[PDB]
Formats: C-alpha cells, structure tokens, sequence
C-alpha cells in the first residue's frame, strides 16, 4: 500500500497510521521534506519510526512512503578519502552542492558520485560465457595509486556473463556486467547495496596468527594485538595505527565525538603523509571517516557503528586487511539507552537496555582473519578497537563489563599513570591480551629471542608492585639484595622500555626488531646481576649493589639511551644492542 | 515564506496537570508548534507542543499553569515553531528568560527571525580552534588553556564563588579584541542577578554585553528556551555579523532540573536519577553550538557554569557534560575553606584544545613542559600530604619535605591572585617557574633539556 | 565519620583502602614482634 | 652497647606500637563503618528505581485496558 | 504416544516489538511451543511461544525479528514442547546451541526424544559421592579434589586463563586407574570467535573426541539458545549417566555469561528486574542446572559438574557468585596474583576449597596418605606465604634457619607442584609423589598434620 500517514510524533518517534504491509526495520521517509526513518516497532494498522533527523516541524497526517528496504550502504568506488555521517551521506559532496555551512535536513545526495568517471579494467581470466558465483573478483578499478578497488559481484545471486565491458572509463551508473540466470538477464553496475545489520558472507572464518604492529613499546611487546582480532581501550592519538599500523586500509567511525575535536581529526588527516617506497604518500588515500559528532540525532549513533563495519567488511572481501578504530562505544551504548526509554522498553543495570551485550557482540564477533568469498581465492582480515568508559566504574560498568566478556585484548590506560604523566598510561596489571598462545607460532619462526624475555619482564614488573608496598610502609632500609636488583631493572623498564614519546620523530613508531632488541638487554642484565649476588653469597666479597650502581653508570646510560636510535639505522640499530651486550660480558667477567 | 493562513483558536483544553496542557481536537497539529494561551482574565501566556497523537496536542506553557481554566481559557496556534527575532539592538539591553524586556526597552526589531534549534553545522566546513584566549587567572592560563572557540565549564557547587571568577574572565578576555557577551543566567538568585548587572556596567563593558536571565522567582519552564534563546542570538552575532561572541551559561544544573520536572509531568521513562533518558541529547544540542566556521572570522566561545550536587562528580550533570564539552574547570571546596581565592582544583581540572593553543607562534616556548611538570610534582606532592598524617610527619624521605613546601607555593603564589590581577601569560610562566626553581636539577623529568637549561638558570 | 559519595565505584575504591589498611597490620605488627623478641632478649643479656 | 641498644629501642617500639592501633582502632573502624554507609546507601538508590519502573508498567496497564 | 495432528499455519501476525511477535486467532495455544516463522524472502526461523492470553500468543524469534511483515509472514505451530534427540552417537560430535551439528556432520538419530526442562530428582533415591574424578592438576586433583556427583565451581576473572584450564580438564580427566565408562558433556556459553576454534582444534586434535559432547555456543548465536544450551547439555548428560550408567564430568562455561542471557529474556517479559538488574527468580534458574548431578540409587552412573564463571570486579558479593555459593559445594580459584607471575595453572589453595574432599580421597579410593599430605602442604604454604612477607619488611640475615626453609618450600611448591604446563597430565599418584618430594626437604617432627602410621613409609625415599 505505498503510503503512510503521522499519527503522531514526540521527538524522534514518530508513529505512522496506515502502514499495514510493512516490516521491520524498513527504511520509510516521512514528512514533506522526506526525513530518513526506520520502522522500530509495529502494532497492528500503525508503526512506530524512529527518525535519523530532527523532526521539528512534522505535523499530523504528513505522507510516509516506505521504500521497501532495510538501511543499507553504497558499496563502490568514490568511498575512500570520503567524510560520512551515519546514514553515509558524503559531507564532503554536500557542502560543494549546496555551498552552505548547514545540513538542509531533506538533502537526498548520492552517497558515491555518480559523476566521477573509473577507469575499469576485466579480471582477465574471465571470458564470456563464463559462470560466475557471488564474491568473484569481476574488475580492478585504481581509484589511488594504493588502493586497487577490486569490483566483486553481490554474494546474493549468480549466473553467466553474457556481457562484459571492455577496459575504460565509466560511471558509477553504467551497466558492467550482464548476467544470465534461469530467469532474467540481469545487470549489474560498479556500486553495491548492502544492508548494514546484516553480517556479510563468506567461507570460512580462519584463526589469526600474525600481529599488528602498533608501534607502542608496551603494546607489542606485553599486550599484543593481532590483525583479525578485537581490542578494547578507554580511550586523537592513533596515528601509529594511521602511518603503519601494517594493514591496508584504515577506517574511523566518530561516534559521539565533541564538535572541536572531530574538526581535529577531519583536518590534519589530509596532511599527515606517510611512508610506502621512499615516496611520500598521504595516508587518506587509504582512510575514509564516519564523522558522526554529538550534536546530530541519536539514531544516527546506532547507525554510524554499523555503516562503518558494512564498509570494513566490504574491502575484507578485495583481500584487503582493514584496521577498524571505533570510537566511543559508551556513546554507541547511550544511543541505545536514549532509544529504549522512549520505546517504553524495561531497563537493565544502571538503567540500560538488556539486550546491551548482545549488540556489542553483533558488533565486535563480525571482526576476524578469514578466507573470502569467490574464485580467486584471497584472504582478508578485519580488527575492531573501541574504545569505553575511560577513568570510571573500572570493571563493573555496563558499557566495560559487557564488553570484556566479548573482546580478547584490553589495553587497560591508567589515570594514574596519567596524573604522573607516563605515557602510554596503559598500566600492565589489569590489561592482558589473549591472543599469547596464537602467537607463539609466529615467535617460535621469526624473533625466537622474545618469549622467554616476556615472560620474565613480567615477572619484574610485578616484583616491583609486590616490593612497592613494602617500602611505603616500613622503608627501603631492611631491603634484601636480590630484591633491589628488581627494583632498578624495573625502574630502568618503566623509564625506557615503557615509556615512549608519540610527537619525538624517533619514539613515535618503535619497529619490532628494536623493541625484541633493547628488551634483550634490560632481562640480560638483570641475568647476570642476579647470577653475580647469588652463586657468589656470603663467602665472596660480591657487590650489594651500592658499588655496582655507580660503576656502571656509563653503561646504564647506554641502556637508558637504547631508545634512541632510529629510521636512519637497522644495521647500526642492531649491532648496537650487540655492541652493549659484549660491554657487559667483560663487566661481570670481574 | 510569509504564512497568511488565519489562526486556529481551541477552547478544548482536556487535562491540566503541572507544566502541561492537553488538548483536544486539534485539527493537523505540528511538532514544537508555539501555542498562544489566553486566561480567563485576559492574560497571555505563551507555550510549545511537546507531543501529538491524532486530534491530541500536549503543550508546555512557559508561565505555569496557575490560574488556567477547562472551559473558559482559548488558546490559538501559531502555525510556525518557536523563532527569536534576532537584531543589533539586543547588545545592551536586559530581557527575561521568554524574550521580553526588563530594562523598560521595546520589543525586539529582527532583521530575521532564526530558529531556537539553530541548523546543523556542516562538520567537514568547521574549522578548529588554535587561538588562546587569556582570562588573566594562572590557574585557567597556566595549566588549562582556552583556546578561542572551545567549549568548557566551570565545575562549582554551592556555596563557592564561580560566579566572581565567572566575571572575572568576563572582563579580562586576553587573546594575547571587544568579545561581545551574552549572558544567560538561569535559576539565580536576586543577589546573583545584581551581582552580574553591576559589575558589567561598573566596567562599562554593557556596550556589548547581551545579558538576558531568568531568576528563581520566575517558572521553571522558561529555564528550557533560555540557553536556546542565548545561542540562536549568539550565533547571529558570531556567524552573520562577524562579532567574537563568549557566552557564559548558569546555571546548567537548573536548567537540567527544569528538564526533569518536565519529563516527570510527561511520565517518561527516566535515566539515572529521575532525569529523563534524552539529558544526553538536550545537553549536547546547545553545547555543540560553538567553535567558529571557514567562510567567517567571527567565533563563540562556551563557559557554561554547573554547580554539581553534594560535590559529586559522578552526579548525571556534571558527568554528561564531561562527554560533550572539551574539558572542565573544577572549582575546589577544600580550597576555599582555606581562604584561597580561584580555589581551582587543577587535578582533575582539563582542557582538551589546550595543545594546539601554545608552542612557539602563540605562547612562548616553554609552556608545554612548565605545565607538565606543575602538574607533576602537584599530583605527587598531594599525595605524599596525604602520608604526613597518617604515618609520619618527618617519615620515610627527605625529599617528599621539598614536595610539602612545593604545596605552600603552588596554592598561595600560582593560582591565588585575587579578583583584579590581570596576569599576562609570561607573568604566569615565570611564577610557575618560581616554583621550580625551588625543585633542584634531575627531578624534573617533564622538561627536556634544550628547555631546561635556560629557564632553571635564571 | 564517613569519606566520600556512594558511586558503585567509590565501593571497590574503599575496599583498596581496607585491603591496605588490613596489610597494614600484619606487615607492622609481625614488626612490632620482632622488635620486641630482640629487645626481651637484649634485656635478658 | 647493650645499654644504648636497649634505649633506643623501647623508644623506637612504642611508636611502632602506636602505628599499629591508630591504624587499628581509628583508621580501620572509619573506613569499615564508611563501606557500611556505600552499602545502604546504593540499596536506598535500587528501591527508588524499582519504585520508579514498577510506576510505569502500572501506568502501561492502563491504557493498554482503555486501548 | 505418539501425537498424529497436522500443524496449523497462522498468517494473523498483530504486533511485533524487539524479539516478540504478537500473534491472533491462535486455537489452543500451549505454552512453551516452538514455532517456525516464514519470512516474505522464504528464510526460516524459529522461536518459542512467549506467553499465551486467551486467542493472543505471544512467541519470541529466535534469530531476530528484523524483516518480519505484518501482512506476509506466516507461522507455523508444532504442537509440542522443544525436545532434545538424545544418543549414545552424541559423543565425539561438535553441536551448537540450539540443537544442530557444527562439524559438517548429520542429524542424530535419537533412539530417545527428552525434554530439555526435565524433571526434579528425588532426594531420597539420590546418594552421596564417594570416588574421585582425575583431573590431571594438581592444584585440583591434590588440594581440592572433586568427588564423583559433586558440584563444584571455578571462580575467575576476565583475561584469566579459564578457558585454557576448562578445556585443560575435558583433554586428561579420567577417573581413577585403581591398581572406566567415563564421558564429558561440554558446553561453552557465550564464548568469542576465537575461544569457540580453541575448543574445538582442542579437543578434537587431541583425541579426547572419542568421549566429548562438546557444545558450542558463540556471541553471535542468539541470546535466547545461551538458555537451552545448559538444559540440553545436562538432558545428554541425564542420558549418558543413569541410562546408559557411565560416569560424566560436566563443564559449564561462561556461567556469569548464562546470567545476562537471563536478564535479557526477562526484560522481555517486561519484568521489573531485581537486584543489580538481575532477576529475583536467579536463584531458582541457577537451581535447576546445578542440581542436576550427584548419583542414584540403583544406578553405576553418576554426574559431576564444573560451573565455570567469572565474579565481575573481583567482587564476590556479586549475585553470580554468590547464589552459586549457596548452592554448590566449594570454590576453585583463579587469581591474577599468580597469573602476572606466569603461572600456569594460577590456582591459589589458601581460599581454594572442596567441601566432599574428605569422601573423595582415601585408602581404596587414591591410597591411605591422600588425607594427610594435603594437610601439611597447606599448612606449610600458609605459614611460608606468611614468612615471605618478612624477608620483605625485616630482613634476609634476621629470619631463623626453619624460616629460611619455608621460604625454599614456597619458591618450589609454586614452580613445581601448582605450575604444570597445559599438556602435562599428571595423575594423582604422580601428583602425590610431586608433594612428598616438597615435604621430604623439611625433616622430622614439623609434619605435625601426618601420623606416625603414614609417615613412616613415604617420608624415607
């Protein structure tokens, strides 16, 4: 029956008469100026919309036409260096066409534009006549000089060709692709539509094994994350993971961001250029936003989550590893507890909705290293890090609780660590990562040197919090031996293995083979002072650590000057780790 | 265009009961539709539809409900929502919280009449504030910079004296040009109110100051427009006739108190602590109209004032307001028991724009570090004084004596400077450099040493 | 005497500041016995 | 040598011996009794929220009866 | 009895909110009836009926509502209850939450159809536990050991290995080797992506398969089958054990993950929740998974269960471990203590209890020295744990020569007898050698705990 009519309206919901064969979480347009909504509840003759848009000015008996189809995303070229909001609308493309400082609120503009012209080429072992199945690589359209946009057929229908366009350029609009089904010829174009609460298909879900490399010292070397994995911090910083951070496309959803501080991210990101092959290349060539700030509609938080995991999972599928940063998922979280006290729905602990946890988990499980749909035969990944609740409610809070459960990585920043300025403030007590028996594999074959030195430097780490109670209460005085050997190592670890600069051009990206490096160093030295005081004990006049500390105090400053070198070494960088250990051999030869 | 369309007039008022107004038989009502109530005795008061369902309009009066009859009281719907007429008049003149003039002026004479809801800025066309403005305070200089653009409250309670160093920043506004001044004063006393209109006229700044409030005396329900009809004035000054517009907005925990009288007449379901679930949203709609755009060079600047509930933090107001503005100001009890004037708690005190505003071009070179390190030994020197009396006063370090001493300092010769010292920022940084100085050498572990080795020599 | 404001966080912050106060005894009282059992056996010398 | 050992000693254990009462009979006890209040106090803050919810669907019967 | 009617097909669909479908016209409805809905697209989905009134029933889709119509969606009424297909051939075979195979495998053919509630057992036919289930640690096997028929929790944390200790103790358990029909039913709750591939590349390329019931259950399955997935654990479990007479270990992880499944079905029903958010009748949902173990009568089988949860915040006090502390029969540790000192199993024994510990263990059962070499390590542990502390606070040189040696006691006991690596499976007479070789380094006459009668024997090797 086409259309619908207001019945009633009271904020964002909106309650619409005359909407018999409709179903859930349809996309409807209600209003003169045809805001975007979706069918959350329906009752009968009457549905209830919630509306992506202000609804100030909406009357009872406006028309609401239904489109028949849930919200979903433009999937194509034109999509990466774009700016989103929520429903992906391209800010960028909005501004230009209305010339405006505002968003008119009933601007249906593309999200890809249809004018800029693709220069498409075939996949080259596909002729016609071929048969064809759902995520088979159909074309490479190069919209950078990075990132080569793999055109895939839809996963939900197959055929065979009958058509195919020859290498050159075209629309967003123009007919590629013919195929031939049972029934009809059918066509098909270089853009995609895919519902965003629908998990894309695929193969076959595979386990992770290789690592990604933040950059942070404590974070690859304590707490490691791995590429297809789920990783939780209470959270711009991040452009470890928007320079390196090894993956090839990066996506960042803004939910719930201050206006100041997206206007931050949206205006450095095309001047932050990185490295590739000794040419300086910006990095927005492989970034698109979801910007989505606090003081658009709160429907649109529900949105911008999902709309950003559609398009991750759409370049897992070119065989692509996505890195996908979303922030705020307490903001993710208030969205769902604004909308479920004004659907009149029962509340959970702390007044959020029970099914909290279960939208999470749709959320975070859609993330992982896994074999792609089609013939070629590629494998991508997608890894999530969202970020919570950051000084408060540190275990039991709904947003923080209901999310441990789900996410393997918890990158646990302190205050205060923060308070003392040590940064990274990511205190190594209650953060953990579990992804440490899936990358022993990985340890065993490239840096065999690493696992026995973190299991160690963890142990020192503690020692000195199990040490630092005692002597806040009774003093440093009665202190053995073998325990303030503990407590310099693990000053020395907390100082230069820990702590780590992001805007000093040498600290702000830390490679593996330096952190394996100087990490090697700091555990033999604590080896041979702990076998110096042992073995040799109360018969051998042995140092008690007082002669020792001033005597190696050029050769402790050639451990805390370890972080130092740079991008202007490997080779000297690796020899120098070399060159202080045999400096050592000689001194515990005494 | 111009609407010409003849008013609807209802006599069918249905319910009445605290703020709200039902209606019924309303023939095709809109949604926030600004409703006309005439009384019984002739008297006019104004209103907004809150919620419709078929025939059934609920509206918010904004003058309360006294007095308003079943069978005789009319109302007429004007056919638009709720629009300010904005004008260049409204600088220098004193109105209520509805709107209308309390210095014996006239009614407003728009040029344009804006909606209170303001548009939506266009986030990829907003340019990002690196300007410091100076408040003159070392407190608010020193440690949580401002830039020119940025959202930040003032985190107070009651009993503290927020707003006399809410009228010293006011006066003192830095930017090392005329920053025009809108005022809304919301749920204050008449002490409050006369505080507030004589210092702005003492120094002559009501030229340019926009001050329009709402006092206690007066209904709660115009505490709702009161911010909206600060802003949609603020951002025809700051966005169409280019002025430097710095708004001040107090207090905001009455204006969420009025938000919770109206969601509790309307039997919502509530959030944490009987205020309604959508705080979040109404808080963010009018802190998110700052920071200035491309095409103009006029800016607004947000201080919005709260006075938290039982000195919590934690509190449903002061908590949602530290997830949409850009850093807050804490204002500290125990300091002003002490008799310390800006007693500003600069521990758990931020802001968050404060690293673009320093450096090399705006401030001089050694702030980012001198604030690094104040913070530092401030954090550590708080801490061990919570160990002189507990175990020792003499125990377990010398030099936790030099961290007591740092706190005698810090609190009497940084961050108390009374109501009238206006401190430049290089006055600010050589202070905090007294205090240093008074730390010996590798201690200070914040300041790296191509800035240390000319500034501890000096 | 009470501190600070109920939160369902000031609780875990309160039960850190009796889970040190309780090792606070312990650690000071076997203290407190050891100091005595050399000064009962100075006193006997 | 013992004599001086045995000064110093009963002097420097009567103030150990006062640290460990003042933590036992002042610093615990107020600690112990603040965490009885964090108790009470958040069971106060779960009937206003069961009072409050149990209102509505009170009120949800009725007008879905009317409805 | 066998139920011949047709099934009737509803297309009267009237009110659809969150997981609920409001239906009409319905004739009869019965209460817990699953139903199939008929998407417009053809998709199928299930669901149970939520509440019935008269005409009106009131079902809950299982795997969401999202594109259900008001006009074209047709439901399909099975009249009976949901029933589990139970076998003996549900051994060695991967299944999900609901009820399906996951390892490519086919349907069971079912020689019984069970219902997934069952029905309370007796207490006057349900006898007490007397043998012990070998677990392969010796944190457990030795200081807490588990009897056959008791229950028996492991308290835990978030990023704690509890699912490497779960899948730990289905990989080597066994009962004893006494000089034996033994079965695991697992089922993993609310498990990650990759939690649910380490279960299954777990057991299965171990070898293990040839006695494991393995149920998954992932977050992204739906939170109504984290409800069913328990009750049909224990429904194969109450078939293997006592009808097919065969001893059965079952593990229940994550059961804090059961609980919000719990709470989110609740809510649904639009009931006003309880404590914490939690319901008020947690007491009675946890009563009816957890008492069903323990041994019968006239019957070889028996059922012992290992509800794996984790206490969010560290706290106790929380409902979830605390209604299970009324109920089950001792606690099993897992600290971050020892798991930031890389210890694994980090299983602390000082709180650690196992209340039917003095049944388990004895002379025909492990042999005569169980009862006391478990004693003496406890007492040396806690009384070096308190030494440790002084080498601290007074000094290396002051503490006596004995206290020295409790010191060297703890440094081994804590590296030799809890740490064991995840493959080594250590039986419990291996388990009590590891523990003479810890006391035999103290002499005479301070193994207080020990008899003369026992202590003759094993303490001279």
């Amino acid at each position: 029956s086409t259309f619908g009519y207001v019945h009633g309206v009271s904020g964002p919901v909106v309650t619409a008469c005359d909407m018999a064969g409709a179903a859930m979480y349809e996309l409807v347009r209600v209003g003169h100026s045809e805001l975007v909504g979706e069918i959350i509840r329906l009752e009968g003759d009457m549905a209830t919309i919630q509306v992506y848009e202000e609804t100030s000015g909406v009357s009872v008996g406006d028309p609401v036409l239904r489109t028949g189809k849930p919200l979903s995303v433009e999937l194509g070229p034109g999509i990466m260096g774009a700016i989103f909001d929520g429903i992906q609308r391209p800010l960028s493309d909005i501004s230009s066409q209305t010339q405006s400082i505002y968003i008119p609120r009933g601007v249906n503009v593309s999200a890809l534009s249809r004018d800029v012209k693709w220069d498409f080429t075939p996949c080259k072992n596909l002729r016609v006549g071929s048969h064809i199945t759902g995520g088979d690589i159909y074309g490479i359209v190069n919209e950078n000089s990075l990132i080569k946009h793999k055109i895939m057929l839809p996963p939900r229908n197959r055929g065979t060709v009958t058509y195919i366009a020859p290498p050159g350029n075209y629309d967003t609009s123009d007919v590629v692709l013919e195929l031939e089904f049972e029934g009809i010829k059918e066509k098909f174009s270089m853009v995609q539509v895919w519902p965003v609460r629908q998990v894309r298909p695929v193969t076959e879900k595979l386990p992770a094994n290789h690592p990604l490399l933040t950059g942070q010292r404590v974070l690859d070397a304590l707490f490691p994350c791995v590429q297809g994995g789920t990783t939780a911090i209470p959270g711009v910083i991040s452009q470890s993971l928007s320079k390196y951070s090894n993956s090839d496309v990066i996506i960042y959803v803004g939910c719930g961001e201050r206006g100041n501080e997206m206007s931050e991210v949206l205006r450095d990101f095309p001047e932050l250029t990185m490295e590739v092959d000794g040419k300086v290349e910006s990095i927005m060539k492989r970034t698109a936003l979801v910007a989505n700030t606090s003081n658009m509609p709160v429907a649109a938080r529900e949105a911008s989550i999902y709309t950003g995991i559609t398009l991750s999972e759409y370049f897992r599928d070119m065989g692509y590893h996505v890195s996908m940063m979303a922030d705020s998922t307490s903001r993710w979280a208030e969205a769902l507890r604004e909308i479920s006290g004004r659907l009149a729905e029962m509340p959970a602990d702390s007044g959020y909705p029970a099914y909290l946890g279960a939208r999470l988990a749709s959320f975070y499980e859609r993330a992982g290293r896994v074999k792609c749909l089609g013939n070629p035969e590629r494998e991508g990944s997608v890894s999530i890090v969202g970020a919570v609740s950051p000084p408060g409610g540190d275990f039991s809070d709904p947003v923080t609780s209901a999310t441990l459960g789900i996410v393997q990585v918890f990158w646990g920043l302190d205050k205060k660590l923060a308070q003392r300025k040590h940064f990274p403030s990511v205190n190594w007590l209650i953060s953990y990562s579990k992804y440490m028996r899936a990358l022993d594999e990985y340890y065993d074959k490239h840096f065999t040197e690493f696992v026995p030195l973190r299991t160690k430097a963890k142990e020192i780490l503690q020692e000195e919090e199990d040490l630092a109670e005692i002597v806040q209460l009774v003093g440093k005085a009665s202190l053995a031996e073998t325990d303030k050997i503990t407590l310099e190592v693990a000053k020395l670890i907390k100082d230069d293995f820990l702590q780590q600069n992001g805007y000093t051009p040498y600290d702000r990206f830390c490679p593996f083979y330096k952190t394996v490096g100087m990490l090697s160093n700091m555990i033999a030295f604590y080896d041979m002072a702990r076998r110096a005081v042992e073995t040799t004990a109360q018969s051998d006049n042995k140092i008690t650590w007082s002669i020792i500390r001033e005597h190696m105090g050029e050769i402790l400053y050639k451990l805390s000057s370890m972080k130092f070198k740079d991008p202007v070494k490997d080779g000297e960088a690796k020899i120098k780790a070399d060159y202080a250990q045999l400096l050592e051999d000689m001194q515990n030869a005494f | 265009n111009y609407l010409s369309q003849p008013r609807l007039t209802y006599k069918t008022v249905s319910g009445v009961n605290g703020p709200l107004v039902i209606l019924d038989h309303v023939k095709f009502p809109r949604y926030a539709e600004i409703v006309h109530l005439t009384l019984p005795d002739g008297t006019k008061r104004s209103g907004q539809v809150l919620e419709v369902s078929g025939s059934k309009a609920v509206v918010q009066v904004f003058e309360g409900t006294s007095g308003i009859d079943a069978k005789k009281t009319s109302c007429e719907f004007t056919g638009d929502i709720l629009r300010t007429p904005v004008s260049e008049d409204m600088l220098g003149r004193v109105f209520n919280g509805s709107g209308k003039p309390i210095d014996r002026g006239p009614v407003v004479l728009a040029e344009d009449f804006l909606d209170i809801m303001g548009q939506p800025i266009n986030p990829q066309c907003r340019i990002y504030p690196e300007e410091m403005i100076q408040t003159g305070i070392s407190a608010i200089d020193g440690m949580n910079s401002i830039a020119r653009g940025q959202k930040i409250p003032i985190f107070s309670a009651a009993g503290l004296p927020h707003n006399e160093i809410a009228a010293q920043i006011c006066r003192q506004a830095g930017l090392v040009e005329n920053f025009a001044i809108v005022f809304a004063a919301m749920g204050v006393n008449m002490e409050t109110a006369r505080f507030f209109k004589s210092d702005f006229e003492e120094n002559g700044s009501m030229d340019n100051v926009c001050l329009f409030l709402n006092l206690a005396n007066d209904p709660t329900i115009e505490r709702i427009i009161t911010p909206r009809l600060a802003l949609t004035t603020a951002e025809f000054l700051a966005y169409q006739c280019e002025k430097h517009v710095l708004v001040i907005l107090t207090d905001m925990s009455s204006y969420a108190e009025a938000l919770r009288e109206v969601s509790a007449a309307r039997e919502e379901v509530p959030g944490r602590r009987g205020f309604p679930g959508y705080m979040y949203t109404d808080l963010a709609t009018i802190y998110e109209r700052a920071g200035r755009v491309e095409g103009r060079n006029g800016s607004i600047t947000q201080i919005p004032i709260l006075t938290m509930p039982n000195d919590d933090i934690t509190h449903p107001i002061p908590d949602l307001t530290g997830y949409i503005t850009e850093g807050q100001i804490y204002v500290d009890r125990q300091l002003h028991n002490r008799q310390i004037y800006p007693p500003i708690n600069v521990l758990p005190s931020l802001s968050r724009l404060m690293k673009s505003a320093i450096g090399e071009g705006m401030t001089r070179k050694d702030h980012a570090d001198v604030s690094n390190q104040l913070y530092a030994c401030y954090a550590i020197g708080k801490d061990v004084q919570a160990m002189k009396a507990v175990v020792g006063e003499e125990a377990l370090t010398s030099d936790d004596l030099l961290y007591l001493e740092f706190l005698q300092k810090f609190e009497r010769n940084f961050i108390a400077q009374g109501p009238y010292e206006n401190r430049t920022v290089y006055e600010t940084l050589d202070i905090g450099w007294q205090l240093l100085r008074i730390f010996p050498k590798e201690m200070l572990k914040r300041i790296p040493q191509s800035t240390l080795s000319e500034f501890y020599p000096r | 005497r009470i501190e600070i404001f109920p939160s369902r966080m000031a609780q875990t912050i309160m039960k850190a500041r009796l889970k040190g106060a309780q090792t606070g005894r312990n650690l000071l009282k076997k203290k407190s016995d050891a100091l005595t059992l050399r000064f009962r056996q100075i006193l006997k010398k | 040598s013992l004599q001086t050992s045995f000064v110093t000693l009963d002097e420097a254990i009567k103030i150990t011996n006062r640290r460990v009462n003042a933590i036992e009979h002042v610093i615990i006890p107020r600690i112990e009794r603040t965490l009885a209040y964090i108790i009470t106090e958040l069971d106060e803050r779960e009937r206003e929220e069961f009072y409050r919810l149990k209102k509505i669907q009170e009120k949800k019967k009725i007008l879905k009866e009317k409805s």
